[PDB]
């Protein structure tokens, strides 16, 4: 029976934090070998594997490797290496001894390039592996906006790098871009800036809780934000400081832990013979010694493949072992086919390489509370996620959207408050009809011929017109139309002026005239003036600027429904051009004619007997029909705002200055004319 | 001649990357000959040479280094080559005590005493560049320095130094990037961010892109100098690229006048080496041993430092014999540690010049500071750095004479009025303070004469002096750079406010009350004009005392902006501004217009109602009105718009301080001259 020798190199001592890794699945391969030999897999020959420390150090693994050539059998394959440093050494270097290398830790993603190390193959998926898993979690929810939050060290910039280049060619977009090396949550404010909700962690085990505290102190959790980090770190990883343990159990809840899987699930017999299941228990039964490490199932099927390979090569090579040198390359080349041939089911899935690298399946978790539970899985051979339905939650309802929804919800004025102004100024209408109606009834009369009775019928139009603008005073928003807004607030603006100048015409008139007639010790020109400058000042306003409608937009700051939705309120105003200009001269003008008219009905204040019978509550009118037009104007400018406030303001102002003043003028007529 | 034999191990590339070893072969050999004829070293003892071909890649090298160590002769030093070779040899070479002493290798990151403990090199590190262009910047006064990168490691690992030596020296760099292999988008950066210091870092195949693309971009110029490394081909632009679509005669106008730096191997001395030899010399004997011209074969600029290496060995086992070297086997600690400690102390004279290490195992030696003139390099100076030696040789051929800046400075200029514009309306209103005071003397000397007496005294006297201080109010309106300095505006500033409305608020006060009460007396007694006088020019000053209260004024600076001087060719200069002012300056002032424009619009209809229908001979005025009349129409017409053009720089002084000089001469000629024309002209 003559020996085929395996040249094994792992970290086999207790000084070191790896060779925790290499004792660990010393058992199960010790389990591998006892079935080759009793089945006699290896018929003309017995296999012997011959261990090796490197103790995880360059100079040692490198004087390992030499020693073990120089003075030990004549070896045919190199089965192992952990550290990525002696791996990328002795991997390197394989090809001028006609070697192959078949590992089981080398996680590191250098190791995917075939210029380099042409002779090399793993059976655990690397770094990169999760990469084609993410993006089949995101077709899944159809999230399509990301962030990504990056380590500066070249372990997880390789896996980045990876993730731009497999993200391209779909319609998923990298809408921020972020690096920190010990500064951590000033990268998560500026991506707090942009407002993502899904992140693509990749860091170790000591940023991530420096991670998280400075998200509890953002508020950067709950129903809104995703977490996908990786899922390689201990278990209970959280107990080893500052930041307070239940605060960070809060914020710590649902993120999604992405890790390549230990074990299969699918109870088929293997090749070997047995279940995954009985496997783990025989394992169990030998590991009595030391504790568990998550590659023992790698381990196996390594060595399942060694055997495989090995037969291969024997059945072709004897249709043309013991004399191998190193001087050999054809035996090399034939090995190399061999292993590239490989194909079969074993103890961790379909065990198929492709360039090189295992065609593995990759495991997502997620944390419920105290610890984290197994809720899919992904196996990359046939492409294909598996949710397990049950056990995958969050905290609201849906699964959480990447961006915020916006709204309109333009602000509207109350349908009872706009009808109980109508109908204040529909009585009030109503009030100057019947004014109008006794002073045309009682026409020809020896109280009425010496008032100056068509004055007093301007003064009942004026207020007419007065009371009509309120029904074309807000008919704003959800009323009527997005067209005749641009028609209806020019003719408001037309009728209003108009209805303001007939009234204060006529009562500055009456003024003026009792003040002519004192001071000597026909009309209607006077509103006919100033009737036809405000008409010119109108029609040059409707010709050259004319009002159109414009809406002014807030900064979309509340959010009172509940339905997880922003809205960004909005208002309609009449006002285009300069705004500063042809408001101001209106309003210089009118208080500028108010305060003549007001200090000339002061300079009388009641003495005139015999011409007009009422010039007192002419100028008591005035006088009242200045300030509180001012105090409506001036709320109008502090109020400019809120809708349902101003209009029932100016509203209440404009029917109590017009009921006012149409009282004063005609209520002593009814108290004389009925005694 | 018992002549025992000590053995070398060494591995030479021969082709790959950077085919050294086709020049550094023949030249340690040669070497050699001189440690085994001359009797004075070694005297007993002969070196010889096994060697290996590695061609730059550790695959290979792994296997010639077991081969190395694990055959009869036993070796006592290694030669690698490149950098990634020696990093492997050097860091494998701790568990056989091994001497590592390389000759080619030029990585920073092999300065790490911590991995490589018996590590030493005669090619000097690329840190070697970094006080030589420190040098360079703190001669020129820059302090301002942009950084592009092609983002291999040694060049991460040359500018990762180059932050940590250049924060010691006050400069700071500003702007980094990075690129892989199209440098598009950080030249765009470099050209919207607007430096005009750069330390470019890459290798000649970017640099042909790199440049013609700064071409395409118009980043060179004037204003521009960039910085390189120097070991390229002394015509790297002018060869023919098909991955540009640049012309060879164009990017020529686009790296003129770029400094170069680089390291210098042969000696430029023509003195006596250790070895009794000179450079031109010594190149003249390697000539003959090469199978080929130096211009084609590999690593010829490297071959001089190959060659002291082994002369520094030589020195080594010198100082040593005195244990005896044929016993050395790989397990005992002490012959190495000899020897490291006689190879830490080095220091002698060989054809590279003047070699001793350094205290993390590097060379320590001399830098050439060149530059582009024209299409061709001109040596320009020299430097050495361990005792700060600079060698200046005044050919640094700028453009204007003088090397550029970093940035663009700012002047702040100030904008004052013409003095002339001054001086003239300052004379105007001393004539008119001096017709104020005699008009005011005149009327107060005829105090007794019942024309002026029955009529009114005591109030044109107020009028009258109201505009003297109204008129003296000019003065304090125009001192703000030329003829005053600082530190003294709210002394300036308080004084033309109180002093223009003090006087505005009596004149006009004292000739609105005499409106207001012939007024109030024709539609049907001094001590209630005098209370009508005294209470508006009270509450004139209280609302100026609630001015002063609450918000002063003081200086305060606006400014436009920059514009070009046209007589150099790059200063930028922005304008500045200065006047009085105050947070709220806009409303403050609002208050104080619109309650004086509402008290003349009140007095100018008064006095057009009480015109002719006065009937009130015991007033006799006639003409008030009509000096209510100028002054109304003269004060609203420069009220808005000296607040409208307060930016224009002396129109707002020009109208003010004319329309205050007109509004007191008329409100004194019309209301004094037939005061004196019918006394004394009719007398
Ligand atoms: C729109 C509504 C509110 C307007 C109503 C106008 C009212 C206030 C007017 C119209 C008729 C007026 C009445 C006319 C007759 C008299 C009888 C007299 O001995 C007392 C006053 C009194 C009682 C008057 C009070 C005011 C009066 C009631
Ligand atoms: C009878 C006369 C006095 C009426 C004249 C109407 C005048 C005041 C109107 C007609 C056109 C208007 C101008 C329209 C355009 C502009 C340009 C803008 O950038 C500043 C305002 C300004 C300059 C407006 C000011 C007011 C204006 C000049
Ligand atoms: C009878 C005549 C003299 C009265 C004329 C009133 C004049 C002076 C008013 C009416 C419109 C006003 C203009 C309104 C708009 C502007 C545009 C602004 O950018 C500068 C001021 C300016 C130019 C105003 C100056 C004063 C102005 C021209
Ligand atoms: C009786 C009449 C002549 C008095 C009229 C007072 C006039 C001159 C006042 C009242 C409102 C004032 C305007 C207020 C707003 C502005 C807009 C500003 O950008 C330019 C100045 C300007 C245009 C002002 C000029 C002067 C002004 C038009
Ligand atoms: C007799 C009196 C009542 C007439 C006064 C005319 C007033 C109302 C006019 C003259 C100047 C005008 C101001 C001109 C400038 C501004 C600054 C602007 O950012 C807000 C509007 C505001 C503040 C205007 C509001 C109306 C205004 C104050
Ligand atoms: C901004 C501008 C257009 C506003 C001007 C307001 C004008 C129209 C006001 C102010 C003073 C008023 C005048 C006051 C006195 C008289 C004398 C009387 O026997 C005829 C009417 C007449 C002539 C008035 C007509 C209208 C009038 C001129
Ligand atoms: C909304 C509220 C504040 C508006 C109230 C309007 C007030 C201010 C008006 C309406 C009636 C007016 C009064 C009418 C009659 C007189 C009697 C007279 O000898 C003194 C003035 C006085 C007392 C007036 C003062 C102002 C007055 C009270
Ligand atoms: C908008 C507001 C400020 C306008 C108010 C107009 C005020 C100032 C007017 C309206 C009624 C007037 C009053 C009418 C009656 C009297 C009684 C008399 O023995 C003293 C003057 C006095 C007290 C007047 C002072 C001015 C007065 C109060
Ligand atoms: C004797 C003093 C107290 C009277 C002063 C009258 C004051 C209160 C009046 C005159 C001009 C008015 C302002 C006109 C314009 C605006 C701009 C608007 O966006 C807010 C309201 C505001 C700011 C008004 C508030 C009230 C106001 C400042
Ligand atoms: C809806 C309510 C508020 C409307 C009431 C209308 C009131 C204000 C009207 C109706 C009758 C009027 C009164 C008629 C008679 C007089 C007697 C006179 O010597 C003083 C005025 C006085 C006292 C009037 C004041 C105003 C008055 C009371
Ligand atoms: C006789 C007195 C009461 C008349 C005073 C006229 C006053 C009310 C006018 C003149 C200048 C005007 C100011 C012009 C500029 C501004 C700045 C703006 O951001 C808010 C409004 C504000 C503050 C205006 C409010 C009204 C204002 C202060
Ligand atoms: C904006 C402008 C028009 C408002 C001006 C308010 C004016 C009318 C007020 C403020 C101070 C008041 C004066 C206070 C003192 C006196 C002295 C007394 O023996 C006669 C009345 C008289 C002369 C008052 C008349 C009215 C008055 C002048
Ligand atoms: C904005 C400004 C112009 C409004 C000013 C309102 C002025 C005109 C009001 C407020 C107080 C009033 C005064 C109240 C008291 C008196 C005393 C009396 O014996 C004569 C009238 C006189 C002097 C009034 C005239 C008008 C008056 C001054
Ligand atoms: C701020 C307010 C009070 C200022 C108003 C200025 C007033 C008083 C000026 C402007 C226009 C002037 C009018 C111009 C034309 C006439 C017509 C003439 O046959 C009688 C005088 C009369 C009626 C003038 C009286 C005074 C007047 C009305
Ligand atoms: C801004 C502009 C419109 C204000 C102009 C103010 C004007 C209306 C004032 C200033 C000077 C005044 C004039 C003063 C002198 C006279 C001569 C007299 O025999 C007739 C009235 C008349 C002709 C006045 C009419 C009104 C007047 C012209
Ligand atoms: C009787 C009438 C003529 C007096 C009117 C007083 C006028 C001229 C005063 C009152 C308010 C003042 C305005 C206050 C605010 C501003 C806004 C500022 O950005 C430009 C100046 C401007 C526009 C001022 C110009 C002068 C002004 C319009
Ligand atoms: C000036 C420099 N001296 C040696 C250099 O530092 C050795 P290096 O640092 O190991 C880089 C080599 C390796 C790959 C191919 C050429 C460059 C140099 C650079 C490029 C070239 Cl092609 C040569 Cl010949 C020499």
């Amino acid at each position: 029976s003559p020996p085929l020798s395996i040249m094994g190199l792992m970290p086999l001592t207790k000084e070191v934090a790896k060779g925790s890794i290499g004792r660990g699945v010393l058992p199960a391969v010790e389990l591998a070998i006892e079935q080759i030999r009793n089945e006699s897999l290896l018929r003309p020959y017995f296999l012997d594997l011959r261990l090796y420390d490197t103790e995880c150090d360059n100079a040692k693994g490198l004087k390992a490797f030499y020693d073990a050539i120089k003075y030990g059998p004549n070896h045919l394959m190199v089965f192992g290496g952990v550290c990525p440093s002696v791996t990328s050494i002795i991997a390197e270097s394989l090809q001028g001894w006609n070697l192959v290398q078949l590992s089981f830790a080398a996680t590191t993603p250098v190791l995917a390039d075939k210029k380099k190390y042409p002779y090399f193959f793993r059976t655990v998926p690397s770094d990169n592996a999760v990469n084609p898993a993410i993006l089949k979690l995101l077709k899944h929810y159809q999230w399509k906006r990301v962030g990504t939050l990056t380590q500066d060290v070249q372990r997880f910039s390789e896996v980045r790098n990876d993730l731009t280049g497999v993200l391209y060619g779909e319609d998923i977009e990298i809408s921020d871009t972020e690096s920190f090396s010990n500064d951590p949550c000033t990268s998560v404010k500026k991506l707090k800036g942009n407002d993502v909700r899904i992140i693509l962690g990749q860091f170790d085990q000591n940023m991530a809780a420096k991670v998280f505290c400075c998200a509890y102190e953002e508020n950067m959790y709950g129903s809104k934000y995703q977490w996908i980090i990786p899922g390689w770190y201990e278990p209970s990883w959280w107990e080893q400081s500052r930041c307070l343990r239940k605060n960070l159990l809060a914020a710590m809840e649902g993120y999604i832990g992405v890790d390549f899987e230990p074990l299969s699930s699918k109870q088929i017999k293997t090749i070997s013979g047995k279940t995954p299941q009985q496997y783990e228990r025989e394992y169990n039964n030998k590991r009595s010694g030391v504790g568990p490490s998550k590659f023992h199932g790698y381990a196996y099927d390594g060595i399942w493949v060694i055997a495989k390979t090995l037969q291969r090569a024997m059945e072709t090579l004897h249709a043309s072992i013991q004399d191998f040198n190193y001087t050999d390359h054809t035996l090399g080349r034939i090995i190399l086919n061999a292993m590239n041939e490989t194909n079969f089911f074993g103890v961790t899935g379909q065990v198929v390489f492709r360039n090189g690298e295992r065609m593995g399946t990759i495991k997502f978790t997620q944390f419920q509370d105290s610890r984290e539970v197994k809720v899919g899985e992904y196996n990359a051979v046939a492409d294909t996620l598996e949710i397990i339905n049950d056990t995958i939650r969050f905290q609201g309802s849906e699964p959480p959207k990447d961006k915020t929804i916006i709204l309109e919800q333009l602000r509207k004025i109350s349908l009872p408050l706009y009808s109980i102004l109508s109908a204040l100024t529909i009585l009030g209408m109503i009030m100057a009809s019947a004014f109008l109606f006794f002073n045309i009834k009682n026409r020809n009369q020896k109280l009425i011929k010496m008032s100056s009775p068509y004055m007093n019928n301007l003064i009942i139009l004026g207020g007419m017109l007065s009371y009509a603008s309120i029904f074309l005073f807000g008919l704003d928003g959800s009323f009527v139309s997005e067209k005749t807004f641009e028609t209806l607030c020019t003719v408001r603006t037309w009728i209003l002026t108009v209805g303001y100048t007939t009234a204060f015409g006529a009562m500055f008139a009456k003024t003026w005239r009792v003040h002519a007639i004192f001071k000597n010790v026909k009309l209607l020109v006077i509103v006919g003036g100033m009737l036809l400058i405000d008409l010119c000042i109108l029609i040059c306003w409707q010709a050259v600027d004319p009002l159109r409608r414009t809406v002014e937009k807030y900064s979309m700051e509340p959010d009172p429904a509940g339905r997880d939705i922003s809205i960004r309120p909005l208002l309609e105003h009449c006002e285009n051009t300069h705004m500063t200009i042809w408001l101001g001269i209106v309003y210089a003008y009118k208080g500028l004619l108010m305060l003549f008219g007001c200090f000339l009905a002061w300079e009388t204040r009641n003495v005139s007997i015999p011409a007009l019978n009422d010039s007192k509550y002419i100028g008591m009118s005035v006088y009242n029909v200045g300030i509180m037009c001012i105090i409506g104007a001036a709320v109008s400018f502090l109020t400019r705002d809120q809708p349902n406030v101003q209009f029932c303001i100016v509203a209440l102002v404009i029917i109590f200055c017009s009921t006012i003043t149409l009282c004063l003028v005609f209520v002593p007529k009814l108290i004389t004319l009925r005694t | 001649s018992e002549r025992r034999a000590v053995y070398i191990g060494a591995l030479f590339p021969m082709s790959g990357g950077w085919p050294g070893g086709q020049a550094c072969q023949p030249a340690v050999e040669m070497a050699l000959e001189d440690v085994n004829s001359r009797r004075d070293i070694l005297p007993d003892y002969e070196l010889k040479l096994i060697h290996h071909d590695s061609k730059c890649d550790p695959g290979q090298a792994t296997k010639y280094l077991y081969e190395l160590l694990y055959n009869d002769p036993i070796k006592i030093i290694l030669m690698p080559g490149c950098s990634s070779v020696s990093t492997l040899v050097a860091e494998a070479a701790r568990m056989w005590n091994l001497i590592v002493l390389s000759y080619g290798s030029s990585s920073p990151a092999l300065s790490n005493r911590q991995r490589f403990p018996t590590f030493f090199r005669t090619h000097p590190s690329a840190t070697l560049h970094n006080p030589t262009r420190v040098k360079l910047f703190e001669k020129w006064g820059w302090k301002k320095i942009a950084t592009i990168q092609q983002t291999t490691e040694v060049f991460t690992s040359t500018l990762d130094d180059l932050e940590e030596r250049v924060k010691e020296a006050g400069i700071e760099i500003t702007f980094r990037q990075s690129f892989f292999s199209d440098p598009a988008v950080p030249v765009k950066n470099l050209k919207r961010q607007d430096a005009r210091i750069i330390v470019g870092l890459f290798y000649e195949t970017e640099a042909r892109k790199v440049f013609c693309e700064v071409y395409k971009e118009r980043l060179f110029g004037k204003k521009y100098v960039w910085f390189l490394i120097g070991w390229y081909a002394d015509n790297w632009f002018k060869i023919y690229d098909p991955s540009i679509n640049c012309t060879v005669d164009e990017m020529t106008e686009a790296v003129e006048g770029h400094i170069t730096t680089e390291i210098v191997m042969l000696n430029p001395a023509n003195t006596r080496s250790i070895s009794n030899m000179t450079s031109q010399e010594f190149v003249e004997k390697l000539t003959k041993r090469l199978k080929r011209h130096p211009e084609e074969t590999g690593g010829f600029q490297e071959a001089p430092l190959a060659y002291d290496a082994i002369w520094a060995l030589a020195l080594a086992l010198n100082k040593t014999s005195g244990v005896r070297l044929e016993d050395f086997n790989y397990n005992n600690q002490t012959i190495t540690d000899q020897i490291y400690r006689a190879m830490n102390s080095s220091s002698f004279e060989g054809v590279s010049g003047h070699v001793v290490f350094d205290a993390s195992g590097s060379r320590m030696a001399w830098t050439l500071i060149e530059q582009l003139q024209g299409g061709s390099y001109k040596k320009i100076g020299y430097y050495d750095s361990t005792k700060d030696d600079l060698s200046w040789s005044k050919t640094d051929k700028w453009i204007g004479g003088s090397p550029p800046a970093d940035q663009t400075l700012v002047i702040k200029t100030f904008r004052f009025l013409s003095q002339k514009l001054f001086i003239s309306v300052s004379v105007l209103s001393s004539l008119g303070i001096v017709l104020a005071v005699v008009c005011l003397s005149f009327n107060i000397y005829n105090s007794h004469v019942r024309y002026i007496q029955n009529s009114q005294p005591n109030l044109n006297n107020l009028t009258a002096v109201g505009c003297s201080l109204a008129l003296a109010a000019v003065f304090p309106l125009g001192l703000d750079g030329y003829h005053i300095g600082r530190n003294q505006f709210p002394f300036v500033c308080q004084a033309r406010l109180w002093l223009l409305g003090l006087g505005f608020s009596l004149g006009y006060g004292s000739m609105f009350t005499k409106i207001w009460w012939v007024h109030t007396v024709f539609t049907k007694e001094p001590w209630k004009l005098y209370a009508t006088v005294g209470l508006l020019v009270g509450m004139d000053v209280l609302t100026l005392a609630i001015w002063q209260i609450v918000d002063p004024l003081h200086r305060t600076i606006e400014t436009f902006a920059k514009e070009e001087p046209k007589e150099d060719i790059d200063v930028s200069i922005l304008p500045q501004l200065e006047h009085c002012s105050s947070r709220k300056m806009n409303t403050w002032l609002g208050i104080f217009y619109g309650y004086k424009g509402l008290l003349l619009l009140l007095g100018i209809f008064l006095a057009y109602e009480t015109k002719s229908v006065s009937t009130e001979k015991i007033n006799d005025h006639r003409a008030v009105g009509m000096a209510i009349y100028n002054v109304a129409v003269l004060c609203l017409i420069t009220a808005p718009v000296t607040m409208i053009l307060s930016s224009q720089q002396d129109a707002a002084f020009a109208f003010a301080s004319l329309a205050i000089v007109f509004s007191s001469y008329i409100t004194l000629v019309v209301l004094f001259v037939p005061k004196m024309r019918r006394l004394i002209t009719r007398g």
